[PDB]
């Protein structure tokens, strides 16, 4: 899903 | 179990009078209820027990060569018919038990 | 042989679905493969098509296995393949996750 | 998700599609009166001109099938091609009307299947050419095909060829569609000229020149320079062509 | 005088004559023997048989394909395919070719040995209390008294 | 004494070695 | 602790292979305009494996006859290298002193049928070796065997294993 900061 | 826990969860919701069960959004639930009630009426008048049968419950688990395979049963030691069935059984009348 | 690289979930009412075996619900739902009237619709053809669709979905379960790729990859009429795909996705078993 | 505030959710859908609800009585009304199949080759071509979509898919279709509504199958196909929900000004009706026209023109397998069936057929061997593009590979191959035999299976030959060449599977459903296409477009040209399919007496000039001559004892081996056409060539690469004569055929 | 090789026919196909037509072939492949089509004669069928079998016998570990056939013999492709299936069922050609070198379907591989979990609904399994005691009860006090 | 002869359940689908490995595995 | 009991205590209890468009931003822009019904600048093929099956630009039907060895025969009324084993010099010469030009046309096509079958067998083996690495690559396997995981991940299901009460 690639939830980045 | 999948039948009984569906029937109980339908009976709780349908008697609740705050949760609507509309068949416009899904009209094939009623056909499942009615076909289940048909098939339970069928094996009640014949005293057949479903849901726990000792039968296998599975069907057939497995051209120009069908005459070659016919004579293959000759030179190794050296056409199936149609089927007919209905969706629903006869109603409950026209049964030999029911007069 | 490919090792299992995904989580596979079928619903509980599809417990009966087993490969290399034809259940009674598959006969009573798709009867045209089991009435021996057309020689191009045998239960071997049905098992080939069904095993193809189920094996092809489970390689990447995040993808909706469309009817058109199944039609383009096995040879047959679009009506029977569409009916078999809609029956298969009706009972879970494909496009469930 | 079940852990919620107790709503009634009828048929939470997958792939933005309501589930297909069968009839289960017309299925048995059709599956028991199930004499023959009569597969129909169906061609779909659209361009960026006079149309917006491209949609170059080819499919078979059962002509005797009265179960599936054709507009529902076309609407499922357009959703499978990931067209957005403005898909009626780029009509499903255009594709549905094209497929409705193409199955009406299909005159069926003629009196070679309808009235008589001579075991072994006739000498009517036609020169099938095919040209298939998949990815960047192009299959070019020609062979001979008896159009006058009923037990010639195109699909069992397409699977046989893609077995030997180790083709992916788009060639499986493209070769058989090409056979079903060209055999039908020869049968239609035979039937529209009143061929009377039992006694042969072919008696024409455009056809009887496309048909192949009788193989003798000597002609059971083809010449070497004539052999290099009848061989499958796996020419990989992209394609580039066009088609617009509407006026010229008019 | 000439070179010879080793050929292996299965035991149930010894009746095959390279110069005679057997009675099995007239009841298995009846399209070459109606004596009405001049393009499918019983003498040109031997030119197909003695081109399939006599070319496979020169190197029996190479799979005799059917695209090698219709490249040369200039017959109908479906008749050559049916004859190629007929000669493979009796094991005349494509017999000493090793398995896994035979042509196989290009398909997605089998997912039969995959482990599946199930979405069971809310009221399917009962509520369970009273953990059972696996340990056997001891009767030391009863036999001591 | 009236002892339970548990290894006499050797019905053709199972065997004595199978029952022994079953009991030793459930104890394991 | 005695060795008569130590042996019994543990006894009683045992405890370059694909041909797609490799840019992952032109494939998405192709579908974003394809749903509208528009072409794009760059080209996009379907995925496949590499390799060409090129026949008839390869082994041909050989020429065992001369330029006039058939019409003059018509007037006078007449271990393996590729697929065939190499014959000795003297044994094959008397064999080709036996045959007739009615069978030369048979022999040419027999040897071509051997050559094409070998040239298809080896390419078929290479093609199977390529497809077995295609299907592994398209299924998440590498070869030859802040991220957030989806519920369809190997080991990240939502259906937790419920334990029985006796355990």
């Amino acid at each position: 899903e690639l939830r980045n900061t | 179990g999948e039948i009984n826990t569906a029937l109980n969860t339908l009976l709780v919701t349908s008697a609740d009078s705050n949760l609507k069960i509309s068949l416009v959004k899904y009209p094939e639930l009623l056909d499942s209820l009615a076909i289940l009630g048909m098939n339970l009426l069928s094996n009640l008048s014949q005293n057949v027990v479903p849901y726990h049968r000792n039968t296998s419950d599975y069907y057939y688990e497995d051209q120009h060569d069908k005459m070659v395979d016919k004579i293959f049963e000759k030179v190794n030691n050296n056409s199936p018919a149609v089927k007919q069935w209905d969706l629903l059984p006869e109603p409950i009348r026209f049964l030999p038990n029911q007069f | 042989e490919i090792p299992q690289a995904h989580e596979i979930v079928i619903p509980s009412y599809s417990k009966w679905f087993n490969l290399e075996k034809i259940h009674s619900i598959e006969v009573q739902s798709l009867p045209e493969f089991f009435t021996n009237r057309i020689p191009s619709k045998t239960p071997e053809v049905y098992m080939r098509y069904r095993n193809f669709m189920v094996n092809s979905y489970r390689l990447n379960p995040n993808e909706y296995f469309s009817v058109t790729t199944a039609r383009r990859n096995v040879s047959g009429d679009a009506a029977a393949l569409f009916r078999l795909h809609k029956f298969l996705t009706k009972w879970g078993l494909i496009n469930y996750q | 998700i079940t852990n919620t505030t107790t709503r009634v959710i009828p048929q939470v859908e997958v792939g933005n599609r309501k589930h297909y609800l069968e009839d289960k009585l017309k299925v048995y009304k059709q599956a028991m009166n199930e004499t023959s199949e009569q597969l129909v080759p169906i061609r779909l071509e659209f361009d960026q001109d006079r149309d917006r979509f491209f949609l170059r898919d080819t499919l078979l279709w059962n002509k005797n099938d009265k179960l599936i509504k054709i507009e529902d199958f076309v609407d499922d196909m357009l959703r499978d091609y990931r067209f957005e929900d403005a898909t009626r000004e780029q009509h499903i009706d255009t594709i549905c009307q094209s497929i409705q026209e193409q199955i009406q023109e299909f005159q069926g397998n003629p009196y070679i299947e309808l009235n008589q069936d001579r075991l072994g057929g006739d000498d009517l061997r036609i020169r099938i050419k095919l040209d298939i593009v998949v990815g960047q590979n192009q299959l070019i191959d020609q062979f001979e095909w008896d159009i006058s035999n009923s037990d010639n299976c195109p699909e069992e030959f397409a699977e046989s060829m893609c077995q030997e060449l180790e083709l992916p599977g788009e060639f499986v459903t493209a070769i058989a569609h090409s056979i079903r296409e060209q055999v039908h477009m020869y049968h239609k040209s035979l039937a529209l000229l009143g061929y009377n399919f039992d006694g042969s007496a072919i008696e024409d000039d455009d056809i009887r020149s496309r048909m192949l001559p009788t193989i003798t004892l000597d002609d059971v081996y083809r010449p070497a320079a004539e052999s290099k056409i009848f061989t499958p060539n796996l020419l990989q690469i992209s394609a580039a062509e066009l088609e617009r004569l509407d006026k010229d055929k008019d | 005088i000439p070179q010879a090789h080793e050929i292996v026919i299965p035991s149930y196909s010894k009746w095959f004559n390279l110069e005679k037509i057997h009675s099995i072939e007239v009841q298995s492949l009846p399209e070459f023997f109606t004596n009405r089509i001049p393009s499918k004669t019983p003498e040109v069928y031997m030119r197909y048989r003695n081109f399939m079998v006599n070319s496979y016998r020169l190197n029996p570990n190479e799979y005799f394909s059917v695209t090698t056939a219709r490249r040369n013999v200039s017959g109908d492709a479906a008749a050559l395919f049916r004859l190629h299936k007929f000669l493979t069922k009796w094991g005349l050609i494509n017999y000493q070719v090793d398995s896994k070198l035979l042509p196989k379907n290009i398909e997605p591989p089998l997912t039969s040995q995959y482990s599946t979990r199930h979405d069971a609904p809310r009221g399917l399994f009962p509520f369970e209390s009273y953990k059972p005691s696996v340990q056997l009860p001891d009767m030391a006090k009863l036999k001591k008294m | 004494l009236k002892k339970v002869k548990i290894l006499e359940q050797i019905d053709e689908n199972w065997s004595k070695e199978d029952l022994q490995k079953l009991l030793k595995g459930i104890q394991e | 602790l005695s060795t008569n009991l130590i042996s019994k205590i543990s006894l009683l209890r045992p405890s370059p292979i694909v041909t797609e468009q490799p840019s992952a931003e032109i494939r998405e822009a192709y579908i974003e305009n394809f749903a509208k019904g528009e072409h794009i600048s760059a080209i996009v093929p379907g995925q496949s494996i590499s390799g060409t099956l090129e026949l008839s630009a390869q082994f041909r039907v050989p020429r065992y006859h001369s330029k006039n060895s058939f019409q003059q025969a018509l007037q006078m009324k007449a271990q393996y290298y590729r697929g065939l084993p190499l014959y000795e010099k003297n044994t094959l010469l008397e064999r080709l002193k036996q045959l007739t030009p009615n069978e030369i046309k048979e022999l040419e096509h027999l040897h071509d049928a051997v050559f094409v079958n070998t040239g298809l067998q080896n390419v078929r083996k290479v093609r199977t070796k390529k497809w077995k690495k295609y299907w592994q690559y398209k299924a998440g396997i590498p070869i030859g065997l802040k991220r957030v995981p989806n519920p369809n991940f190997l080991g990240n299901c939502n259906i937790k294993d419920f334990k029985p009460p006796y355990i």
